[PDB]
């Protein structure tokens, strides 16, 4: 199989963007059999105050009261 | 070593449990399905210790009690509290027994009224009130009276591990717990149990772990009794059959002149057919004298005091005076006494598998080389066909002292090839 | 007993005895119709069906009364059904979601128990043994087996298969039977996949789909014949055509009230449902495992069930671009108030034509009383609107528009070839 | 082919 592609357990070659896309592109579980990387990070205009688990619209940052429990 | 998913201490005697077995502090591994179910199986309660049963969760297929134990699912609603907490019998909607003809037990069990105090506990209820044993007020000998209910139960089940009486007489602290059984009995170590003195040291295992037979037992297995004859094989027989003319001991120990059979003079009025030889008994009971059966080796018991026989034209007439059918001729058996049947015969040869002896006798092939003169002339015990020459153990094969000769590359290789390092 | 089979146009029930021909059950039919999966509930005289034109699963009495839907939400090409008559669980196979689902009929409770298949087709479940079998026909084709709870998935037949369309079970012998349509064969084996055997060549079988075993006959449906054929279940058999010209033909099934008899620990009496909330599943070797719907997790006791929103969050009936019907179905948001019943409950055509509930751009709106009608009904010479708005002031101008010189022209301005006149 | 039409 070419270095561009993952070699599936059934002998298919599949492009290594589609591995871990969430769908079994190999038709075997091979390209989803080892795909853990999904962190709790918050996208968009939210902010994740460090060491705290909530995510808040960045307009509230320095609004003049601590949104998150401690500084 | 750290047993049981590295959570537990066990003494490191080198041996290990299997993959699916739990380990106890004292060893004696137990299967995982016995873990945390009210049954003590380790002896120390390691399989039921509160620490072990704290994190343990029931297998998907087992009923979980409110207590946290894991009973097999078929125990649920079976009348009988096996959960301890009764949590598997809680909510059970039992059918109402026909009280007009059946008895509804205190545990909800249905049983016929005819079975009330019939002789044995049927309800097994916490109340125990079926087997009151209603009609008699007592139990006679060859049984113990059970204590609060008068069932006839042999003491032989005292302390044995289940309530034979349904009343605790077989578990009474009055006996077995106090002092060691009646004068006619002994106590097993496993289970803790009174048993008869004729089980204790009797030649067999009668407790669960054989503690009734603990190596020191009389003289020997052939200790027998003052009324029983003693056999070299360890068998015990009645003294009445000693030197009666046939093997009773099972090893001929009662049928030899080696110990004593020289004066085997039999009982009372038995006819003594002196024509008989050690292959048969000379003395014959008068019970079957003149009965038409050849008791003696030459059937003299059928002429000595017997009415004459008219015989038949369709039967073989022995020249001596006996009468038999044609089936009793040419068969190596002296049916007529005077060998008139076997005389002048032309026995056809032995079968394909059948072995032939020098005297022409036919014997089964299995009966060759077994230290018994089955051919009569000793053909089946001839050295040439019976002796097995030991292997030559040539070059490439070292004869070590054990006889199991090994490959000559292995000589004093420090690996025990021949029993106690004979190489 | 009777033979139940499905087709594009109807679901029918037929006597096994070919001597008579009349139905025993009312046909099941609709205006749009493409029936595929079927099964029956003998204890309620009820059958189930799917319809790929509506993506609903239905239930209906044999008499025809009491039609109800089971589900209409997230069904995609339901290619087969099977019913666990002891647990009252309905299993189906979404060829479009590529999964198998189970649903309890007592209260609507569903989970995708197997999720990542390729082209699953027939499914069959055996309640007393606690196994379910399903076929997959993607290139590396195979027949799976799993515990009824949807675990221990493993292939039992993966060698010498292509297109293994229909599974069925001989209840009298605990033998699985299956069609294969790439090698044009029918085979059978024990439930373990061992002891595999092949029936002889069947005349004019070319592509079979449905399979059933009842008494000593095997019933099969061939797409290339468009018929139901019968053979003896032990060998090639006497191919006997049961039906012919049956259009697009789908699964067969043997209705039998005697079959739907028995009890696992999942519905023994004195307690209900094997103590599980929501589901219990029979598991091989006479045991039960509890189950929980989507979004719920088994508690520490492994039987009672608790909310689990952390792992499986609650979900909407429909997306943001689709209108959720009163029925569980889902339709495009612009199919609301289009004059056509798309939800199969008239839920999309309810209280239409009012402010906050306007007619679609495609439909024609009656000017008064809030009624939206299909566009095709606008000025077609039928008074559809309650106020007759649809047959008022529309073009009469046929104009100088003419059909080609080849075509004859009617007074209705429809045109047909001159060849068609006076036939 | 073998797909449901
Ligand atoms: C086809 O099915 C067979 C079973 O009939 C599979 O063989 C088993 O393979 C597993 C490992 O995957 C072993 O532990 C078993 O012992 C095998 N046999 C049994 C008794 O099940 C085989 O792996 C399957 N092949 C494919 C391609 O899936
Ligand atoms: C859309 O219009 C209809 C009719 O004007 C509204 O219908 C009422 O809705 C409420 C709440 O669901 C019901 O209790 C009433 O019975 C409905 N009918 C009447 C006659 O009151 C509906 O509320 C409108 N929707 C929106 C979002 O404005
Ligand atoms: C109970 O037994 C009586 C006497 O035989 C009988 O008449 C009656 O029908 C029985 N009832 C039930 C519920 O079993
Ligand atoms: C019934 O059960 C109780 C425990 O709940 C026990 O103490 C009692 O001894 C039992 N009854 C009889 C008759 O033994
Ligand atoms: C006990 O339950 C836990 C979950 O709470 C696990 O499923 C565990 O495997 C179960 N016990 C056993 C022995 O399987
Ligand atoms: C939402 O979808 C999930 C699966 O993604 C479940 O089917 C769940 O039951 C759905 N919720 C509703 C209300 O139908
Ligand atoms: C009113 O509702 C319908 C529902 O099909 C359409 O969305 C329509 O576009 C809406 N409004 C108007 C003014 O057309
Ligand atoms: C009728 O319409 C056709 C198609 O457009 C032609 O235009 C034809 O010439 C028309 N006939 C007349 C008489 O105008
Ligand atoms: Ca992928
Ligand atoms: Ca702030
Ligand atoms: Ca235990
Ligand atoms: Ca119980
Ligand atoms: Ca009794
Ligand atoms: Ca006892
Ligand atoms: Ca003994
Ligand atoms: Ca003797
Ligand atoms: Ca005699
Ligand atoms: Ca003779
Ligand atoms: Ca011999
Ligand atoms: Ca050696
Ligand atoms: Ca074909
Ligand atoms: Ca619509
Ligand atoms: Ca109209
Ligand atoms: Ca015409």
């Amino acid at each position: 199989c070419s270095p561009t592609h993952f070699l599936c357990d059934n002998g298919n070659c599949i492009y290594k963007a589609w591995i871990c896309d969430g769908d079994n592109d190999c038709r075997d579980m091979s390209d989803e059999k080892d795909c853990p990387t999904q962190p709790f990070h918050c996208p968009s205009t939210q902010w994740q105050c460090p060491g705290y688990s909530t995510c808040i619209n960045l307009s509230a940052l320095c609004d003049g009261v601590f949104d998150c429990p401690n500084g | 070593y750290l047993a049981n998913d590295n959570k537990y201490c066990v003494v490191d005697t080198g041996t290990r449990c299997n993959q699916l077995q739990f380990t106890c502090l004292n060893g004696h591994c137990i299967n995982q399905d016995w873990k945390c179910d009210n049954d003590n199986d380790c002896g120390d309660g390691s399989d039921e210790l509160p620490t072990v049963c704290a994190f343990h969760t029931c297998r998907s297929t087992a009923f979980t009690c409110g207590n946290g134990r894991c009973v097999p699912y078929h125990y649920r609603c079976d009348y009988y509290n096996d959960c301890g907490d009764n949590s598997d019998e809680a909510g059970c909607l039992f059918r109402n027994c026909n009280s007009t003809t059946e008895f509804t037990c205190s545990n909800g069990r249905c049983i016929p009224l005819s079975y009330v105090c019939n002789g044995i506990n049927n309800c097994h209820d916490n109340d125990t009130s079926d087997e009151k044993n209603c009609p008699p007020h007592t139990c006679p000998p060859d049984f113990t009276k059970c204590q609060t209910t008068n069932i006839c139960v042999p003491r032989a089940f005292l302390c044995d591990g289940d309530n034979d009486c349904g009343d605790g007489s077989d578990e009474n602290p009055i006996y077995c717990a106090s002092h060691t059984c009646r004068s006619n009995e002994f106590q097993c170590l496993s289970p803790q149990r009174c048993i008869p003195s004729y089980w204790f040291c009797d030649g067999e295992a009668d407790c669960a772990d054989g503690s009734d037979e603990p190596d020191t037992c009389g003289h020997s297995v052939n200790t027998c009794r003052a009324s029983q004859f003693q056999c070299d094989n360890g068998r015990c027989i009645s003294g009445n059959w000693v030197c009666d003319g046939d093997n009773d001991c099972g090893d001929m120990s009662d049928e030899d002149q080696r110990h004593h059979c020289e004066l085997q003079n039999c009982s009372s009025t038995q006819f003594t057919c002196v024509n008989s030889r050690p292959p048969n008994r000379r003395c014959i009971p008068q019970y079957w004298v003149c009965d038409g059966d050849a008791d003696c080796s030459d059937a003299l018991d059928e002429l000595q005091n017997c009415t004459m026989r008219t015989c038949s034209a369709g039967e073989f007439s022995c020249a001596n005076g006996r009468c038999v059918r044609q089936s009793f001729r040419c068969d190596r058996r002296n049916d007529c006494g005077d060998y008139s049947d076997e005389r002048g015969c032309s026995y056809p040869p032995c079968h394909a598998n059948q072995f032939t002896c020098q005297n022409g006798r036919c014997i089964p092939r299995f009966f060759v080389c077994d230290e018994d003169n089955d051919c009569g002339d000793g053909s089946d015990e001839q050295e040439h066909l019976c002796h097995t020459p030991e292997p030559t153990c040539p070059l490439h094969q070292f004869r070590c002292d054990n006889g199991h000769c090994i490959e000559m590359g292995r000589v004093c290789n420090h690996v025990d090839d021949c029993s106690d390092n004979s190489d | 007993n009777f033979l139940l089979f499905s087709s594009k146009t109807a679901v029918r029930g037929i006597p096994f005895t070919l001597s008579t021909q009349e139905d025993v059950m009312v046909p099941v039919t609709g205006s749009p119709s493409f029936f595929v999966g079927i099964d029956f509930d003998a204890q309620h005289s009820t059958v189930f069906y799917s319809d790929l034109s509506k993506d609903i699963i239905y239930k209906q009495k044999i008499d025809g009364t009491g039609k109800e839907v089971i589900t209409a939400n997230r069904l995609e090409s339901v290619e087969c059904l099977t019913f666990d008559w002891i647990s009252r669980n309905l299993y189906w196979t979404d060829g479009g979601l590529k999964s198998v689902t189970v649903l309890r009929l007592a209260d609507k409770s569903r989970r995708q128990i197997i999720s990542n298949l390729n082209n699953p087709r027939s499914i069959v479940v055996h309640p007393t043994a606690g196994y379910m079998f399903l076929s997959d026909w993607f290139r590396p084709a195979k027949i799976m087996r799993a515990w009824s709870d949807g675990s221990h998935l493993m292939p039992i037949v993966n060698t010498s298969l292509g297109w293994p369309n229909g599974l069925a079970i001989d209840w009298s012998a605990s033998r699985l039977y299956w069609v294969d349509a790439f090698f044009d064969k029918i085979e059978h084996s024990t439930l373990d996949g061992l002891d595999r055997k092949r029936l002889g060549h069947v005349d004019q079988m070319t592509h079979p789909f449905g399979l059933t075993v009842f008494k000593d006959n095997v019933f099969i449906t061939d797409w290339r014949l468009g018929a139901i054929i019968r053979v003896r279940k032990s060998d090639g058999g006497d191919m006997t055509v049961i039906r012919r010209g049956i259009s697009s033909v789908m699964h067969v099934k043997a209705y039998d009230a005697d079959l739907q008899t028995g009890s696992n620990y999942c519905s023994q009496t004195t307690h209900a449902n094997g103590d599980c909330s929501h589901f219990c599943f029979p598991v091989p070797n006479f045991q039960r495992v509890c189950g929980c719907p989507y979004g719920m997790k088994l508690q520490r006791d492994q039987m009672t069930c608790e909310g689990d929103p952390a792992r499986e969050p609650p979900t909407q009936q429909c997306g943001s671009l689709s209108f959720p019907c009163n029925n569980g179905k889902c339709v495009p948001s612009f199919f609301r108030c289009d004059g056509v019943d798309d939800c199969h409950d008239n839920s999309d055509e309810h209280q239409c034509g009012v402010f906050n509930n306007t007619c679609s751009p495609s439909a024609f709106a009656c000017v008064r009383g809030g009624q939206c009608i299909p566009g095709q009904w606008h000025c077609d010479r039928q008074n559809d609107c309650l106020d007759g708005s649809d047959e008022q002031n529309c073009p009469t101008h046929a104009t100088s528009s003419t059909c080609p010189s080849t075509s004859f022209t009617c007074d209705n301005h429809v045109c047909i070839p001159k060849d068609w006149v006076c036939d | 082919x073998n797909x449901x039409x």
